[PDB]
């Protein structure tokens, strides 16, 4: 998001057998202003503060 | 002041006074007033715990103030 | 209440009927400090086989998986009152299963409260701090002089709770937390149980220094059993009683047969000379009366210490420790080689827990007790 909601979607295929989507969704912190993605489940988003990085992996 | 170090910041340059030499930028003083500081773990541990219990805590204030304008509605 | 008219108020107050006619129910429902949008059309009729339920982007997330059972229980459930109680129940196991997922920590009580501690305590203690804040690690000096450190693990309420304490000393430790208790409390509980033990590390420490410790090499601070060498090719291994550690501890022999009666013979017969005011090293070289090498030298000294069979030392935890009854052999296998051997060939005869057989090497006969 812009406000800084991000949201996250994985398969799953757990405890019943048939493929369900697990959703998150963060907050993290800024007015986000761009993003892009690093290979091995990492995202460099920014901040007007910060370049700031998460780890999915 | 300018990002002479190539870090990621801003610092600021200070050239002393020329009664000390007939020399250009010599007598430099290179800070960021955080940490970067040139010139010519007790304490520093728990900063970024706090910076992101700052973060955290804005973040739940912004949370809140999206709740309570729903239930305004 | 019995009725659904007051019932369904006090079992969810936060629905609150739009339409005049009881068809529109609009609000929140609350789970463990949570209040979830909510809108529930009904038909005409008081009926659940068909309704209409929307939700927020929020609830739809948490209600993720669980779409079926929600959809057959409206199917199932007879009244709207107990639709909403199911439905509650349903979104709190949801939540209890996604506590990976909604976990905070208030920044009033908590940050500050843990930094008066952590002062309150000392900065020359504090070791390492996580930046979530969760963890932290202590670290504490014996009278001896050694470093014992401690893991607290802090929930979103840490004064509230007892904190998640990990410790490495192998008697179990037991931390009394009151809500009035903090770190400072269990850190002197900590430094009690450390000069408790302090005898049992004393030990521990005399023997690592004096002898060449085999099989816990680099041993952790937990590790209470030191399978010592001496001589050549043969290993005593000792467990030690953390509460009486200078009294006698559990010993036997490990390799030659002919080489070992001696020991076993010379221990039995002298063990009453065994006094528990010496060291367990002092008490040993008096009761077995024979010395030890200090690292005569202990990476190679002169012998292929491999299997024999497999060429290697480190399968799978095991050590080569079952040896020939040989001067000309004297070869060490392990156990799972040796075994693995000597129940192929013909010649092997297997008692209870025994197998006697050919070595090898020197065809000689050699026992294993499994
Ligand atoms: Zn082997
Ligand atoms: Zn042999």
């Amino acid at each position: 998001g812009h406000h800084g909601r991000m949201l996250a979607i994985k398969a799953s295929w757990d405890e019943s057998g048939k493929l369900v989507p697990e959703l998150r969704e963060y907050c993290l912190p800024g007015p986000v202003l761009c993003a892009a993605c690093g290979g091995g489940g990492r995202v460099y988003h920014s901040t007007p503060s910060d370049l700031c990085v998460v780890d999915l992996s | 002041i300018d990002d002479f170090i190539g870090s990621g910041t801003e610092q600021v340059l200070l050239l002393f006074k020329d009664s000390l030499n007939s020399d250009c930028l010599t007598s430099f003083k290179i800070t960021d007033l955080g940490k970067i500081n040139y010139s010519s773990e007790n304490r520093y541990l728990v900063v970024p715990p706090l910076e992101t219990g700052l973060k955290v805590c804005f973040s739940s204030f912004r949370e809140l103030r999206q709740h309570l304008l729903l239930k305004e509605k | 209440m019995a009725v659904t008219e007051a019932s369904l108020l006090r079992q969810c107050p936060l629905l609150l009927p739009q339409n005049r006619s009881k068809t529109v129910y609009e609000g929140f429902i609350s789970a463990q400090g949570r209040d979830f949008h909510l809108r529930i059309v009904l038909p005409e009729d008081l009926q659940l086989k068909n309704a209409r339920l929307l939700c927020s982007w929020q609830l739809r997330t948490i209600l993720s998986g669980y779409h079926r059972i929600v959809q057959q229980r409206m199917q199932h459930s007879p009244d709207l009152m107990s639709f909403m109680m199911e439905l509650k129940m349903l979104l709190e196991v949801a939540l209890k299963n996604r506590q990976e997922l909604y976990a905070l920590p208030p920044p009033p009580q908590f940050y500050s409260s843990l930094i008066e501690e952590i002062g309150t305590l000392g900065w020359d203690k504090l070791v390492y701090a996580d930046t979530c804040f969760s963890t932290i690690k202590l670290k504490a000096e014996d009278a001896s002089g050694r470093e014992h450190l401690i893991t607290l693990k802090l929930k979103a309420k840490y004064p509230a709770e007892s904190p998640d304490y990990f410790v490495d000393f192998p008697v179990p430790f037991c931390a009394s937390w009151t809500p009035q208790s903090s770190l400072i409390s269990i850190y002197s509980q900590f430094l009690a149980a450390i000069e408790s033990l302090k005898a049992f590390w004393d030990v521990m420490d005399e023997i690592d220094e004096k002898t060449w410790v085999l099989e816990p090499e680099k041993p952790p601070r937990s590790a209470t059993a030191r399978r010592i060498a001496l001589g050549n090719n043969v290993s005593i291994n000792i467990e030690v009683d953390p509460r009486h550690p200078t009294m006698l501890p559990e010993c036997f022999f490990l390799g030659a047969d002919h080489v070992v009666k001696p020991l076993g013979i010379k221990l039995s017969r002298n063990i009453h000379l065994w006094d528990p005011e010496n060291s367990v090293l002092q008490n040993l070289k008096d009761v077995l009366e024979i010395d030890f090498p200090a690292r005569a030298i202990l990476e190679k000294s002169d012998f292929t210490m491999d299997c024999g069979i497999c060429y290697a030392y480190q399968l799978d935890g095991t050590i080569p420790d079952q040896v020939c009854d040989n001067s000309q052999c004297g070869q060490p296998f392990h156990q799972i080689c040796l075994y693995e051997w000597l129940r192929g060939l013909l010649t092997s005869r297997q008692s209870f827990n025994i197998i006697f057989g050919e070595c090898p090497y020197c065809s000689k006969p050699i026992t294993l007790k499994m």
